[PDB]
């Protein structure tokens, strides 16, 4: 009464144009109602007749109806199983080379459903050469079509390094960036930013996205009302920012990031801090710009607000470290940290339950802050010296014993470096000396690491300008290691070594 | 196209319209 399936299957399996043509229309109509659709599926003979004729037909009207049938079947989880087993995936991929627009939509949407809720559909699309076809079709201009196409690429690229490389080889990066700076349809931009996000953790795709103009193209959508689009852009930008220290025209992006620091959302702030840290690292220009738009003030605020969330402070402290040295306004930034009540919270971050990455970052910042004479006293009063010395004592004793992320040598250099700058102040020199550090500093002259030698000879040089300290350095037998260091290939090491041997007369 | 093929065509087109009366 309601199931005349075997009759229609035989009619689709005919060596005639108009017979196959007319039957495909009537089958397409049965899939439109959510009751007779269950009859088309669960019948393997019927679904195979469709897959065959769709891949074989030469009429325009027939290719649309057959493809729409599978599209209608793919909405139900038991339809996807029929299309997969019927061998529809290899046919639909060949159908991506179709000249007519309307059919492509049906083909791509069906493959999209298969990729989402059918086991093994990802593999089968890859092997049928679906990737190359999907990338090459990124030059189309229908926004709904492109949204499904980019999502297909995201599903196929996610957690699959081989696919990311093929997308790269087929000029994927450039095409996806182009979408970001042209189209403004939210759903397309979202799925497109999700593809780029997946691609951005690939070490070969990453530079390609950067070189195509990805950083800026992603920066365009950060003030956009859509939150899921903004977040995905941020995530991608973070992955990319370590390979972006050369890119120019960054002013707009840098300004927007400083503003995004004031956001209520942790994910937004975390990313903003991270991207800034990476872009301010060793790039002279970005350091200047970020300071000009109130980067210090926003970052201190960020750290103060963040508390003990190390995901926020670690990149924010790193950015602060970058901004407090080696640019025209570095002194200004050093003062600004103090003037925005940042010094106490900075010193606090040297104490537990802080982990090693944050401590390394915090130490390097204090080193920079201590370059400004007006920071000498407050850093002393907050207790930076005794804590730095404790990190130094413990890290050194870990080097002798024959842990997480960073090596203790980096901590040894960091603290001694920090103390070398602090020892510029006479009152700091007293505190440093009173903590029995002279013995440790002398032993540090024996270090194979030249950077440790330099900061060790540096702090000792600073301390040796006082008579009482000079005697202690001599008493610890520093003469022998210092005279060795007079001949170092490192001029800094040799200069300080001379200055200490000078003062011990 | 042939004598018998055109008979096959029209008898196949009639079957489509016969099932259309069955459902609706
Ligand atoms: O065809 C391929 O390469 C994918 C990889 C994971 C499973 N199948
Ligand atoms: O790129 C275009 O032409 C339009 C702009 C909005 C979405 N697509
Ligand atoms: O605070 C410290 O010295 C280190 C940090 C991780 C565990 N103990």
């Amino acid at each position: 009464a309601t199931r005349a399936i075997p009759e229609l299957t035989k009619l689709l399996n005919d060596e005639d144009q108009v017979v196959v043509n007319k039957a495909a229309v009537m089958v397409h109509q049965l899939s439109k109602k959510e009751a007779s659709r269950h009859a088309i599926m669960r019948s393997p003979q019927m679904v195979s007749a469709i897959v065959r004729t769709m891949q074989n037909t030469n009429d325009v009207e027939t290719a649309r109806c057959t493809a729409g049938t599978l599209h209608n079947l793919s909405h139900h989880r038991e339809g996807l199983l029929a299309i997969f087993k019927s061998g529809g995936i290899p046919a639909l991929v060949k159908m991506l080379g179709s000249p007519v627009d309307s059919v492509l939509f049906y083909a791509i949407t069906t493959l999209h459903n298969l990729l989402l809720h059918q086991e093994g559909a990802k593999m089968a699309v890859r092997l049928a050469g679906g990737l190359q076809k999907m990338v090459a079709l990124l030059n189309k201009t229908n926004v709904k079509f492109l949204a499904i196409t980019t999502d297909c690429l995201q599903i196929l690229a996610y957690g699959n390094q081989e696919s990311k490389l093929i997308i790269l080889a087929s000029g994927g990066p450039q095409a996806l960036v182009n979408i970001m700076r042209t189209y403004t349809y939210e759903k397309l931009l979202w799925t497109t930013s999700r593809v780029l996000k997946v691609l951005s953790v690939c070490s070969s795709n990453k530079p390609a996205i950067v070189e195509a103009g990805g950083m800026q193209a992603l920066g365009l959508h950060l003030t956009d009302p859509s939150q899921r689009l903004v977040q995905n852009c941020l995530w991608t930008l973070r992955n990319l920012s370590d390979a972006a220290t050369k890119q120019e025209g960054m002013e707009g992006l840098l300004g927007t990031l400083v503003q995004l620091l004031g956001s209520d959302d942790i994910n937004v702030v975390t990313c903003a801090a991270g991207i800034l840290s990476n872009l301010t690292c060793n790039n002279y220009k970005n350091k200047m710009m970020v300071c000009q738009v109130g980067g210090i003030e926003a970052l201190v605020r960020t750290v103060l607000r963040a508390g003990d969330r190390e995901d926020i402070t670690e990149p924010a402290i790193c950015a602060l470290r970058h901004l407090t040295s080696r640019h025209q306004e570095a002194e200004m930034a050093q003062n600004a940290v103090r003037l925005h009540y940042g010094l106490p919270v900075v010193v606090k971050l040297l104490h537990p339950p802080s982990h090693w990455p944050l401590i390394k970052a915090t130490v390097g910042l204090i080193r920079n802050l201590a370059l400004c004479p007006a920071n000498h006293a407050p850093l002393r009063e907050q207790g930076a010296i005794p804590r730095l010395v404790q990190l130094l004592v413990r890290a050194h004793q870990d080097t002798q014993r024959r842990v997480e992320g960073v090596r203790m040598e980096e901590i040894v250099e960091g603290c001694t470096g920090a103390l070398h700058i602090l020892a510029r102040d006479v009152h700091n020199r007293i505190v440093i000396r009173g903590l029995n550090t002279i013995p440790l500093f002398v032993q540090l002259l024996y270090s194979p690491i030249e950077n440790i030698q330099r900061v060790a000879a540096g702090v000792l040089c600073e301390l040796a300008q006082d008579k009482e300290a000079a005697e202690a350095i001599e008493a610890e037998g520093a003469t022998a290691p210092l005279t060795e260091l007079l001949h170092s290939r490192n001029e800094g090491v040799a200069t300080y070594a001379a200055a200490v041997l000078f003062r011990m007369s | 196209l042939s004598q018998e093929q055109l008979e096959h065509r029209e008898r196949s087109l009639q079957t489509l319209r016969d099932i259309q009366r069955m459902l609706a």
